[PDB]
């Protein structure tokens, strides 16, 4: 899943300490990240389940509570 | 406007710098061409597969053309061929002029085709291709730009595109479509249209044949004059026709001089028998002038 | 002095690579032009504001110039106009030759004008411009390079500058400044000089008129060959003048041939009557060539 | 050999291929323009050699400027290096040899940079480190610079892997020593590239003018009138072309060919086919005979 | 900086972009209107500082109302916060320092909100949670409200990332302590923004009226010309100064006309003495114009 990552510094031209293409540089605003996230898409067949999944619902909360341990810090 | 980028230490690297630089270099090249050539734009190659005309399909095979605004199209090296033109909607016609269409630039950006639809056609398309690094031994996929080319018919609205003629299709005796044997695109290179080269070859032949007949006869003012005119022209026309790889403007001037001289003694032709050069419509220039020369010579 | 970059593998993104490529690209384009033309440089446009001359000030409105080293100036598409020229210190003169000047490239650097003072004039200026991307939608600012153009007098020291004529001023009967009615800068495009267009149009007219008279009319040897000379020359001269956007060298050659032939009929003048081509000083080339042709055609 | 126009996409990985392709296109475009006016837009501009060590079987170049027939421009004055010294020690068995400037072919499959390794085929590109100063500012540092791999090879050697363009010819002198052939013309891009031809052209103009004056002095004599006209018509243009010898030969050939054509209307002894066809690769078979013909014809009257 | 005006259809999602872009457009329209009558619709409306701590190298703003060059209105009285106190300890070496109000430039690519992290580019917006009273009903609650990242910066230090507008100048006094420059004028949006100017203008009016009354009593076309000019200008200049809450451009033109007429009879003054209007540097506009007018009035 693609996410945009802010850069610490923009890509610029220099004389004393120039950037090597070995770094695979990109323009200075944002870089892509396709190794940090996955997409989990849900689908329900009833209003009860939907309300549970909506923010504030009990299913939304429970799922995050489980991801906390199951995935931890590995991926978002 | 073209904004030449200022390259310096500490400067940011930006895609706008590259795009503006490219525009400048094209402009500069165009400026140079115009120093000697009145009309730098025109057709270099217009080769079609006409074997599919019996099945109502026109399929280009190799198109090379410089457009009126300096844009260079090169199928062989950089561009893709246009989609095959469907002639089934031409059923009720007996003659169709086909042009190559190129969408014109959007001054305020949005020139690249992102797959969306709009009132004004996009000019550029993005494709992914495999490019070999010349220096080393590695390959990678990069993004390249292609022009959004398409074939359109002259009788269709073409306001949104710049156009340049490439072929003309006419109904044959069998009711089948075929390429018109006597059609000339606005040419940039003489070799682009064999029809013209053939007629030029016939002219050269006749000039040589007549010159030899006259020369063997060497009150003699007409004889000497005609020989002089023919002898002067031959060494130049020859070269121009041997290597048909240049702007037709050069040929026109030479042919015009020959016709100009010959008309001096001719009585059966008008003073202004020599046509003006019409770059956009060579069919109203060359075959006329050549026909004139053949008559002036035969006389 | 031009170091084409080597873009391979782990290349370094240094500002020098870009500057050197640009230098080459201009050189290469210039090399091509030189294949057919001896002098691929000169004036394309030189329009000035005449309303300031009464107030001792000269200000260009549109300049298109190509310098002797391939540098292309275009104040319609990419460049800015030069600062207003103060003629006060030139007042003592009755005739002033004005040239467009651009400081020479410094091989040792320091070409960019950073506002500091130096003994050698800077040639580049940095301007910030908000430039719209063509491919996408995003708009952002870049550093745009402008030439440090200025107007200078021909009589001034110009060692540090490339330069060419753009206009000449003279004092009128009332003492006020006025552009010289018959000045021609080194031309790159024939159409750059309106006065030349007029004179050439007159020539073509007279040529055609004489042709038609002789043509209708047709000692008879002279008639046939005089007519031949006109019939041969006219079709091409016409094409050259109908679409008058070519380098002067092409026109010169065609006109010279016609003059050459006509001098075969006249005994009232020399055979070296046809002037040599001079790019810098076209005033001594075309005006007399054209006068010669007009007189010879009239003599018939 | 494809040439792509790279898309400078914002945020995309920046690649060395983008730069190589951008440069290739710009060169292609420049070449395309040249070809609109000239049939053969390539050849020698400069070929100045150092023959001081030639008596000792060593030939070296001092300045080479050659446009190769693939749009590549080589310039050892401001862009490239001079080639290695040609060792004629293995050429001593010959009485006459031609030297060609060789530039390795550009391989579409890569491997065009010389990394010092052994290979069955020559590399076109070399890597040189040059301390290059920035123009805008004052800062200076070492940057990689491309140099072309040029070398001097003998015409009789296998040259399939190189583009070649003749630069000079050597012959054996009376003493058995090598010397440069006084009458050699390489494919020319500019007239000034060959002093020999230029000298002959200057002589022609002189004779043309001298003969013209005699005819003027002597002015139903259609012969004189006809010929005199031809000379007065030609000179005003031929002079200009020779005064500034910095144009592609095609322009000069054309003008001279017309003069020869006209003059062959008078001569009966000479044949109408006396005027040679233009050949770019071997100018020696074009100009030397054309010029000889013109002199012979002018002398007729 | 494209503005993407939102469309509302039969049914749709609400999005942050719709609200942000709609606000941007409305600001644009307001700016467009201002520019129909005024060349420079930006500058200082008000600026006040607490000088109590100035002797201890602290510059503490108390009120700032400034319209920025890009249509952004900052008002710390009605809808914004005051900037952090500027520490003058780092410029102790200098006898004079200019202070400007800086506002970080908008990032077209986002990341404008300050999330407390550090970065090269200053953030423009801050999020402050305050209790906002509903107007219709009687309830109030916490709402995230946008505040600007305002700060005072030294005029001489690099300010590339900020849009700036001068607010005050400090100098060293006889005691070596910092104090405010008695005659500093920032780019003004309203006359009331600079009391120093108001005072001088009031003095001018006084002298003008006195000159008028004396001349009127003493009653050669010079007499009438000078008197006419005074009588014509006074009824307008008075109104402008009575309600000093309008753009300086209006005042400038009236004063300029007066100076113009007076200079007609003066034989010692330069007709070009009247300065051009400069919005950024008003100090070179009004102080010399007013000085000229005072001299011209005295030279009766």
């Amino acid at each position: 899943d693609r996410r945009r990552i802010p850069l610490k510094t923009p890509l610029t031209m220099r004389v004393h300490h120039p950037v090597s293409l070995k770094s695979r540089p990109v323009m200075g605003d944002h870089a892509t990240d396709v190794n940090g996230q996955v997409l989990l898409q849900l689908s329900t067949q009833t209003g009860s389940e939907v309300q549970g999944w909506l923010p504030g619902g009990h299913l939304y909360s429970d799922l995050l509570a489980l991801l906390h341990v199951y995935l931890g810090s590995r991926l978002d | 406007k073209i904004y030449r980028p200022l390259w310096e230490d500490g400067a940011f690297l930006m895609p706008q710098q590259f795009q503006q630089q490219a525009a400048w270099d094209v402009h500069l090249a165009d400026s140079v061409a115009r120093m000697g050539l009145a009309h730098p734009w025109g057709v270099v190659a217009a080769e079609f597969d006409d074997s599919l005309l019996p099945l109502s399909r026109l399929n280009a095979t190799r198109l090379i053309v410089r457009f009126p605004d300096g844009t260079l199209i090169d199928t062989e090296r950089a561009d893709n061929l246009p989609p095959v033109c469907d002639l089934s909607t031409v059923s009720d016609r007996s003659l169709v002029d086909i042009v190559l269409a190129l969408p014109l630039l959007n001054a305020n950006g949005g020139n690249l085709d992102n797959g969306s639809e709009s009132e004004r056609p996009r000019r550029w398309k993005s494709e992914r291709v495999n490019v070999q690094e010349l220096a080393g031994h590695e390959q990678s996929e990069v993004a390249v730009l292609r022009h959004n080319l398409t074939l359109r018919m002259a009788h269709q609205e073409n306001a949104a595109w710049l156009t340049c003629p490439v072929t003309r299709l006419v109904r044959d005796a069998q009711g089948q479509w075929c390429r018109d044997p006597r059609f000339i695109p606005p040419l940039l290179t003489l070799s682009a249209s064999p029809s013209l080269m053939t007629e030029l070859a016939e002219l050269l032949h006749h000039l040589q044949a007549r010159r030899q007949r006259l020369m063997s006869m060497r009150a003699d003012v007409s004889l000497f004059w005609l020989l002089n005119a023919l002898n002067s022209a031959e060494p130049v026309l020859k070269e121009l026709l041997d290597m048909p790889y240049r702007h037709p403007e050069l040929l026109y001037r030479e042919l015009a001089r020959l016709a100009g001289s010959l008309l001096t003694f001719s009585l059966e032709h008008n003073v202004d028998a020599v046509p003006a050069y019409h770059h956009e419509t060579p069919e109203n220039v060359f075959p006329p002038l050549l026909s004139l020369l053949n008559r002036l010579l035969e006389a």
